[PDB]
């Protein structure tokens, strides 16, 4: 696992978590925006 | 799923259901008198 | 943000208006008769 | 990331990535399902 593979999860890790950040901080400023449908 | 909405538009659309069931046998009754 | 619920929404709200607006008024009508 | 707590890099990098395409997949449905809104 470490020594290579490791660095392209970690990689990977870092650039999904902040996607996963990204578009669930978008979606729920979606909601939030009117938060009284 | 999208809990935000999803539950949101249910409570919307229970209040909304109400409300023209309300005024549908409310302008009925605007009929009656 | 989510354009399908917010620009539905807007055409939701419209609807919602015209129903909360005019169960509004008619009440307020019936209720002064 | 090396033999340490990289079991829970490991779960997390699969499990956001995971979440990532079952809600972008969810908002798609979500709202779709909902042509009645």
């Amino acid at each position: 696992g470490c020594g290579k593979s490791i660095d392209d999860l970690e990689d990977e890790l870092y650039a999904q978590k902040l996607k996963y950040k990204a578009i669930s901080e978008e979606l729920d400023h979606a909601l939030k925006d009117m938060t009284s449908i | 799923g999208m809990d935000a909405i999803k539950k949101k538009m249910q409570m919307l659309k229970l209040d909304n259901y109400h409300l023209e069931n309300e005024v549908a046998r409310l302008k009925k009754l605007v009929g009656e008198r």
